RNA sequence: CAAGGAGGUAAAAAUGA
RNA sequence: CCGAGGGUAGGGCCCGUGACUGGGGCGAAGUCGUAACAAGGUAGCUGUACCGGAAGGUGCGGCUGGAUCACCUCCUU
RNA sequence: UGAAACUCAAAGGAAUUGACGGGGGCCCGCACAAGCGGUGGAGCAUGUGGUUUAAUUCGAAGCAACGCGAAGAACCUUAC
RNA sequence: AGCGCCGGCCAACUCCGUGCCAGCAGCCGCGGUAAUACGGAGGGCGCGAGCGUUACCCGGAUUCACUGGGCGUAAAGGGC
């Protein structure tokens, strides 16, 4: 399946915090405040200047591990976006953001995208009244993503909803914390989300 | 203010009785990513001197780049010796599709998306001069009618 | 040339030729060894490279390299011929895949053992 | 095949013991391969010219050479030290 | 003269080399006394009979001895270890 | 003052680790 | 009558193989000489002919992918 | 007219900096020529090679190693 | 949870063993005492119910050039 294992090593290697765990990320035990250098025995050796291939590889790997996705689904979304009207990179992020597990993370039903993926897979997440237990379901505008009526009284689900009580969601989303529901209003444009990836370098990475 | 990127640093050799007596050459390119790019070639007995000499020559040798929203206005193809370069304008969202040397020149000039191709000899020195004279030959619709006015 | 000259004679296409005729358009081919020995390399190299003359299925009798450290091959050994040239040895245009019919895998190897045909060792892991 | 040691050879063979033993093991490795195929094998066997003419040389190290000669039944060693 | 080793000769001379330190150089000063005084000297010089037609022997340890025969300018070594 | 076209040539001496 | 096929005789093309023999390439610092690169010690190369262990040498003609970079022999102050 | 097997990781063109020439122009040094005294021949000293030896400790190897490390080997030195 | 790789192309470095041996190999090439190139280990990179290898096709190959090549000396002007 997807990547299972140490996750701080991924952010430490890319040199940027990718926020892949949740509260441990905004903690001082985050380990990018502790050790902001690549992992391994040669971490505190001095950075040899990366090639043009290393630059493109690093930013592609960074964007891929932010969403925690495999590399054929990543590249299938990529040519799905390229054989598509509009700007290839901005479309790409719009199809990546349309994933059900990502909409669950963004709505604050989860602390992490991996927790979001588990909650969707376990049927705690319902889309437009019916169950969708597949974390790759492309959510289209106007869909109401909610929580199952069997899973409404869950200690983890409520604590994350009461933690999301007061914080704002993105302009392409709506959230009803009291109803345990949200709506995919529109596709996110590229000014709406400002992840630390230069979308142009991953376009010209896959352009071999 | 000016981002300067080194591209080719080689070691040459000069024979005299006793052995080789070496010298290093550095080709650098400078830019502001807003329509201005320059390239220099400095040779000194060691590389930090070489890249400093090359940067000094690079800011002397600079060019106008008439960017249009993300790219070049028309496609241009110039032959410099046996080295030849293709530039083709691309729609917004394709990226700098170029090799090693026109990529470093065009993205420091500010190009978002472009289509290139290196033909003939692919020596980094003469391809770089070919791209620079190709960037020098780019005309807009303003310059076109200002020359075809007759006045 | 001129356009009329290309109408008349036209252009020649590349005519690619195979580096592996003994396999006869097959990925692998079974063969029985006939001579198993050690040969020595070419221009700037020195060793005792282990090869075997194999008379195989397509009626060809070729020489093939035995990769790895140590082998169990003799004059009546059944082997599979993989394909691939050895730069330092003349006439050796093929390889012997290990972990097959009578060519056992290399013992005590643990790094890249999909090549050289070695099983997965389990020392409580 | 018989082994014949000269005194120049034997003093240098016993000079290699007491000083650098990996060299006596290389010498033993070259003699063991020379014992089966005398003009083929390890240590780059090439025929010598201009003064050693009629002798063969196997390189022990990048400097040192094993100069030998061979008959139908014997193997005489001329040197096992230096560059000829 | 010169040293001549048989095939068992050197291989078991190589056995003592891979096995023990005092054996091989004790062996070698016997070789050194044997080249100067071929029939007399250190470690039991004796011509023997009925097994040996004109061949000689010398001591290392009473379990292992040193069998050899000497000609014009030659020193052949027949054995490096024990009797029979 | 200044040059070009024309023409008579060293010997006997080989090798490279 | 035609007719599958079988039999006899004679040809054409292709393939495997053969005592021996001819050159090629590889392993190659074996032996012999010094042909070419410096006027490479006879400028070199070439077509052709003859000869010679061998590179090669020579005859005739051709080419510059060589040479008027010093005294001195034929014609000018 | 005109291939193939096989083999090689190059084969090449112009140009650069050197080095070399039994190529040239100009010019030096006891380099030659002019001149004096020598070595190689004898005897002995000292160093080296070789050989011998228990051991003849080790190094230096064309110029630019060879009375050179020794501007002091009877036991000391001294490593054999 | 496995597989390939960590000299350069090509993302990823240290120690030990070995020592022109054993071996690697697509090219350049590496190995004759500290080998980031062999073998192992630690660590790392790339993918992941897969990962590598071989065989074949297209690409890179504007090295058959219509788009899109050349012919004084690099292969190439027919002797006229
Ligand atoms: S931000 Fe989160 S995933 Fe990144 S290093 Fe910190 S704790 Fe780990
Ligand atoms: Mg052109
Ligand atoms: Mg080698
Ligand atoms: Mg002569
Ligand atoms: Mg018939
Ligand atoms: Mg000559
Ligand atoms: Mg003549
Ligand atoms: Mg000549
Ligand atoms: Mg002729
Ligand atoms: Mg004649
Ligand atoms: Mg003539
Ligand atoms: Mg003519
Ligand atoms: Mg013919
Ligand atoms: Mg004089
Ligand atoms: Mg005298
Ligand atoms: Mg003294
Ligand atoms: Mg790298
Ligand atoms: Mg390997
Ligand atoms: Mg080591
Ligand atoms: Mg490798
Ligand atoms: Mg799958
Ligand atoms: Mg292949
Ligand atoms: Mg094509
Ligand atoms: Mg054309
Ligand atoms: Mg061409
Ligand atoms: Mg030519
Ligand atoms: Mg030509
Ligand atoms: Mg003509
Ligand atoms: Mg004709």
């Amino acid at each position: 399946g997807r990547y299972i294992g140490p996750v701080c090593r991924l952010c430490r290697r890319e040199g940027v915090k990718l926020y892949l765990k949740g509260e441990r990320c905004y903690s001082p035990k985050c380990a990018m405040e502790r050790r902001p250098y690549p992992p391994g025995q040669h971490g505190q050796k001095r950075a040899r200047r990366p090639s043009d291939y290393a630059v493109r590889l690093r930013e592609k790997q960074k964007l891929r591990r932010i969403y925690g996705i495999s590399e054929r689904q990543f590249r299938n979304l990529f040519e799905e976006a390229s054989k598509k009207k509009g700007v290839t990179g901005s479309v790409f992020l719009g199809l990546l953001e349309s994933r059900l597990d990502n909409v669950v993370y963004r709505l604050g039903f989860a602390v992490s995208r991996r927790q979001a993926r588990q909650l969707v897979r376990h049927g705690h997440i319902t889309v437009n009244g019916r169950r969708v237990d597949l974390p790759s379901y492309r959510v289209r505008p106007g869909d109401e993503i909610a929580v199952a009526e069997k899973s409404r009284n869950l200690e983890l689900i409520r604590q994350n909803l009461e933690a999301m009580k007061g914080r704002k969601v993105g302009p392409w989303l709506s959230l009803d914390v009291e109803g345990m529901k949200g709506k995919f209003l529109r596709l996110p444009d590229r000014e709406d989300l400002a992840l630390p990836v230069n979308e142009q370098l991953v376009i010209e990475f896959y352009s071999r | 203010d000016f981002e300067e990127k080194m591209i080719l640093i080689r070691r040459t050799a000069r024979m005299q009785a006793g052995g080789r007596r070496f010298r290093f050459g550095a080709l650098v390119v400078v830019g502001d990513r807003q329509g201005r790019v320059g390239l220099g070639f400095g040779k000194a007995p060691e590389v930090p001197l070489a890249v400093q000499k090359a940067g000094y020559y690079a800011r002397r040798n600079m060019v106008e780049v008439p960017l249009q929203n993300g790219t070049i206005p028309h496609e241009i193809e110039v032959e410099f010796g046996a080295s030849k370069i293709v530039l083709k304008p691309a729609a917004p969202g394709t990226g700098v599709i170029a090799g090693a040397v026109p990529r470093a020149i065009l993205e420091l000039a500010g190009v978002t998306d472009i289509l290139t191709k290196e033909l003939g000899s692919r020596n980094p020195i003469n391809i770089a001069y070919a791209t620079m004279e190709a960037l020098r030959q780019l005309r807009t619709k303003a310059d076109v009618e200002r020359l075809r006015k007759g006045e | 040339p001129t356009i009329n000259q290309l109408v008349r004679k036209g252009r020649e296409k590349v005519r690619k030729k195979s580096k592996v005729p003994a396999l006869k358009g097959a990925p692998f081919r079974r063969g029985v060894c006939t001579v198993v020995r050690t040969v020595t390399p070419k221009k700037p190299n020195s060793a005792l490279r282990k090869v075997a003359k194999v008379r195989l299925t397509s009626g060809y009798e070729v020489t093939a390299y035995i990769p790895g450290e140590g082998h169990n091959l003799q004059e009546h050994s059944v082997v599979l011929i993989r394909g691939g040239r050895v730069k330092d040895l003349p006439g050796v245009r093929y390889h012997i895949v290990r972990g097959v019919y009578d060519a056992a895998g290399v013992k005590d190897r643990k790094k890249s053992r999909s090549k050289y045909g070695t099983k997965k060792p389990k020392e409580a892991a | 095949m018989k082994l014949i040691w000269s005194e120049e050879s034997w003093d240098d063979y016993l000079y290699w013991q007491e000083t650098d033993k990996r060299i006596v093991k290389k010498i033993n490795e070259l003699i063991k391969d020379t014992r089966r195929t005398p003009f083929e094998g390890k240590g780059k066997p090439e025929p010598l010219k201009h003064n050693l003419s009629g002798f063969w040389s196997r390189r022990i190290t990048e400097e040192h050479r094993l100069v030998y000669a061979v008959t139908d039944d014997s193997l005489l060693i001329a040197a096992c030290r230096y560059h000829y």
